[PDB]
RNA sequence: CGCGACCUCAGAUCAGACGUGGCGACCCGCUGAAUUUAAGCAUAUUAGUCAGCGGAGGAAAAGAAACUAACCAGGAUUCCCUCAGUAACGGCGAGUGAACAGGGAAGAGCCCAGCGCCGAAUCCCCGCCCCGCGGCGGGGCGCGGGAAAUGUGGCGUACGGAA
């Protein structure tokens, strides 16, 4: 049957690895009949299953790490894998909070002494 | 013994205040209150410190 | 020598594969130009630094 | 204020109580390392007048250069060419011991931005500085609008590229007719222009 | 003597692939690599070969990560998101 | 309290252990060297049909990183059979092959039957 | 060798003077990048003159041209002070000020 | 002898951060020739140029006068035209060689230390509560911990400023 990776994130962990560890048993059986010459049914099928443990771990993956950013959603440190990877130097810059700082003199500048809009005639 | 670098260089900065003329500028804080006076007098700053947080 | 190590052994078993003529099936493609494979090696010939 | 009284005090050097103190101090500072962390600035008035805030990220080391010229760094004799460059033992390096003083200590202080640098002592071979250092990822600096120039990537090494006070003296540059020869960004900059022929599209 | 004669005794080797730069120009003798220089931090490299220079720059390899990241700048690298489903 | 010896050594501090406010990466990886994963095929050349019918033993290509006793724990669970043991040699292809001896009472052939090599 | 008749003439071009060549190519392209930078900095103060503050009546110095007058940099604190017009107010209505400037006269 | 401060200095797989290396067309700081020209050659010229070394950014550097001028005076920096192959340097030989004024492109100004006045009025970190939460921030608690009087913050900086 196609194994589709809508319908495998609604099933529990375990009945997941039951499903790896069956097509990886299939693996291996169709690795002894590519070896021992089988028929070319046999010998495409071998796409066909890795494709599909690939979409199982692929879904194993993203649900653990799915419930890791939920568990680390609220906290002050976190891993690093799942904090924001941006370039290196875009990580090392100021926040918007600390580049939306202005001292007390600066304040009262802006306050007593605003940009007007204004025109001349001509 | 044979002291770490910075226990020998602070013993023989003590020995050089002794051996080199110091000036009188210097050699004032030397010359200090003695040790009755200094109980009286934080005794008195006793009753004036500043507020603590 | 047959005193190898590892990785010397590994450079030789890649240097190995690479060494087989190229499949009957390549050159009935549509988009094809190899006519044959001109990166073969002789051990006599070509001495494969080292 | 007290920080009057210091400067002035610390420029009668000649004095018996200045003598003492530099000498003192110049033998205290000879018996440690090139480069070691002082715990605190020695001359508080004047690491003040040049930028030090005594608060947390603000970082002071105390650092020794060796005195003299450049000798050519050639075999034997035997820098081979006309008899102009044949001179090796009384030519001098371009940049002063303190900027020296500050890239050595930039150097190996590499996570931190040097602001300034002031001289504390000297001997016949050896003239001892204190650069100031700032932290620019504590949050004391990040927060701070005043100092906060100095996390941007831009002043990364000033000491290397020759921003800082002690490295800005030898590049030559201010408004005058005394340095015609940096107008630009800089001499090299000038150089460029007065030695790039324009080629109109009309000539 | 000196010439077709003297050819005969190459039989031990001055140098290995590096496991740096993977060219065969590690010195076993004075454990120095002369394409790279391995154990200094800084790979060697100079202005008077451009030639030399064009083997090894940013263009020639697999790009693994910068062909991504140049790929990521065109959304101002955007992440934590996802396409809105069906 | 005296100076016994004219020699200053370090005095031993304490020393505290790590106790990291948050793991560096969220989760331990995935053993990739997973059971399947570490025996790829067995041979089914004519100089590994007389090792299996005579010494009773089996042919593997197995993974490189691989030792011998994780080849042995591997055949014991994915054909659930033990070993008497295992020889392992790398061949210039640049796999490696893995002779595994079964038990005097397991027999090789009867194994390699319900596995499928004959 | 010199000709017959003709100029001693000293040509600059004992350098390397092919290096640092200047072509204008892109001058009819940085001619219309400073129109649109001009014109979107006009839209941007939209009520707000196009030319930016106004600039102050100058004498020019150094007797070639003592006899023209110019616009120079900014009103002086003295002008703005007889004119009854704060300085840190008169930026603000687009007035360029600049404290260096001396009155004489 | 012991105890308790402070100073100075160590050790930690201590808690949380940062740097390394690459590319390098353009930029900044050093270092730095000889071919060549002088019909030779040594000063000069090549040339502060090639090579070498360090450091960045999307631009860099410079930048708001210890300025130009000698006028009825201009007024931060950078770039273009002109000044100008000029003043000047030079076995005054070969050759080298700016700046001011003027016309434009752009145009934006500012902050400390000191000197003073305010009860350190200032800053950082950890625990809890709720929110924001994919550029780690906001208010509320903590007889919680530190930094700082060997000076943090507010006013205030040469155009004067404070009461
Ligand atoms: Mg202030
Ligand atoms: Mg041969
Ligand atoms: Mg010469
Ligand atoms: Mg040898
Ligand atoms: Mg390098
Ligand atoms: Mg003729
Ligand atoms: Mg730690
Ligand atoms: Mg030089
Ligand atoms: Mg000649
Ligand atoms: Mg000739
Ligand atoms: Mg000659
Ligand atoms: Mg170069
Ligand atoms: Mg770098
Ligand atoms: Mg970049
Ligand atoms: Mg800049
Ligand atoms: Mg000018
Ligand atoms: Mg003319
Ligand atoms: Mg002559
Ligand atoms: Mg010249
Ligand atoms: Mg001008
Ligand atoms: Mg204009
Ligand atoms: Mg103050
Ligand atoms: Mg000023
Ligand atoms: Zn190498």
């Amino acid at each position: 049957a196609k194994i589709k990776a809508r319908d495998l994130r609604g099933k529990k962990k375990e009945e997941l690895l039951k499903q790896l560890d069956d097509l990886k048993v299939e693996l291996s059986q169709l690795r002894v009949a590519k070896v021992t010459g089988g028929a070319a049914s046999k010998l495409s099928k071998i796409r066909v299953v890795r494709k599909s443990i690939a979409r199982v771990l692929t879904v194993i993956n993203q649900t653990q790490k799915e419930n890791l950013r939920k568990f680390y959603k609220g906290k002050k440190y976190k891993p690093l894998d799942l904090r924001p990877k941006k370039t290196r130097a875009m990580r090392r810059r100021l926040n918007k909070h600390e580049e939306s700082l202005k001292t007390k003199k600066q304040q009262r500048k802006e306050r007593l002494y605003p940009l007007r809009k204004y025109a001349v005639k001509a | 013994v044979k002291w770490p670098r910075y226990i020998r260089l602070q013993r023989q900065r003590a020995i050089l205040y002794k051996r080199l003329k110091v000036p009188p500028a210097i050699n004032q804080f030397t010359q200090v209150l003695d040790r009755q006076t200094a109980t009286q007098l934080l005794k008195l700053a006793h009753k004036y410190r500043p507020e603590t947080k | 020598s047959s005193h190898k190590t590892f990785r010397i052994k590994r450079f030789l078993a890649k240097k190995q594969k690479q060494n087989r003529p190229i499949p009957q099936w390549i050159w009935m493609k549509t988009g094809n130009k190899i006519r044959y494979n001109s990166k073969r090696r002789h051990w006599r010939r070509t001495k494969l630094g080292l | 204020g007290a920080y009057k009284y210091i400067q002035e005090l610390w420029r009668k050097k000649q004095s018996d109580v200045m003598r003492f103190l530099l000498r003192v101090r110049c033998w205290q500072y000879r018996q440690l390392s090139a480069l070691h962390r002082a715990p605190r600035p020695t001359r508080p008035d004047k690491a003040r007048r040049l930028g030090y805030k005594a608060k947390q990220g603000y970082v002071i080391y105390r650092i020794r250069v060796r005195r003299g010229g450049r000798k050519r760094p050639v075999p034997k004799g035997a820098t081979y060419g006309k008899p102009v460059h044949h001179g090796v033992n009384q030519l001098k390096f371009a940049r002063s011991l303190q900027s020296v003083a500050e890239e050595r200590a930039g150097r190996h202080c590499g996570a931190l931005r040097v602001l300034n640098s002031y001289w504390v002592g000297e001997d016949s071979t050896y003239k001892f500085f204190e650069v100031i250092l700032i932290d620019p990822f504590h949050k004391a600096i990040r927060r701070n609008p005043d100092t906060q120039w100095i996390t941007k990537p831009v002043h990364k090494h000033r000491e290397m590229r020759g921003l800082t006070s002690a490295g800005r003296k030898s590049r030559g540059l201010g408004k005058g007719h005394k340095f015609h020869h940096t107008i630009g960004g800089s001499r090299r900059a000038a150089w460029r222009r007065r030695n790039t022929l324009q080629l109109h599209r009309y000539r | 003597t000196k010439g077709t004669s003297s050819f005969g005794k190459r039989r031990n080797k001055t140098h290995t692939l590096c496991r740096r730069c993977g060219s065969k120009a590690y010195h076993l003798q004075k454990s120095t690599c002369g394409k790279c220089g391995y154990p200094a931090k800084r790979k060697r490299k100079y202005n008077w070969s451009a030639k030399a220079k064009r083997r090894n720059t940013t263009g020639t390899g697999r790009m693994r990560h910068l062909k991504i990241v140049y790929r990521r700048f065109r959304h101002g690298f955007r992440e934590g998101t996802t396409p809105k489903p069906k | 309290k005296i100076r016994t010896s004219p020699t200053f050594r370090r005095p031993k501090t304490l020393r505290l252990r790590r106790q990291p406010k948050y793991p560096r990466k969220s989760a331990p990886r995935r053993n990739k060297l997973d059971h399947y994963a570490i025996i790829k095929f067995p041979l089914t050349t004519e100089s590994a049909m007389k090792k299996i019918e005579d010494n009773n033993t089996l042919v593997f290509i197995v993974d490189v990183k691989a030792n011998k006793h994780q080849i042995k724990q591997a055949v014991k669970k994915l054909y659930d059979i033990d070993v008497a043991k295992v020889n392992t040699l790398i061949r210039p292809d640049g796999e490696k092959k893995a002779y595994v001896r079964l038990a005097p009472d397991y027999d090789a052939l009867d194994v390699a039957n319900k596995i499928g090599i004959i | 060798a010199p000709s017959r008749n003709g100029m001693i003439l000293k040509p600059h071009f004992h350098k390397d003077w092919q290096r640092r060549v200047a072509t204008w190519f892109n001058q009819p392209a940085r001619k219309i990048r400073r129109r649109k930078a001009r014109q979107a900095r006009a839209r941007r103060i939209a009520p707000r003159p196009a030319a930016g503050p106004i600039r102050p009546i100058v004498r020019c110095p150094t007797v070639r041209y003592h006899t023209k007058v110019r616009a120079g940099r900014g009103f002086s604190l003295e002008e703005l002070r007889v004119a009854g017009i704060h300085k840190k107010v008169a930026r603000t209505i687009g007035i360029s000020v600049d404290p260096r400037r001396r009155n004489k006269s």
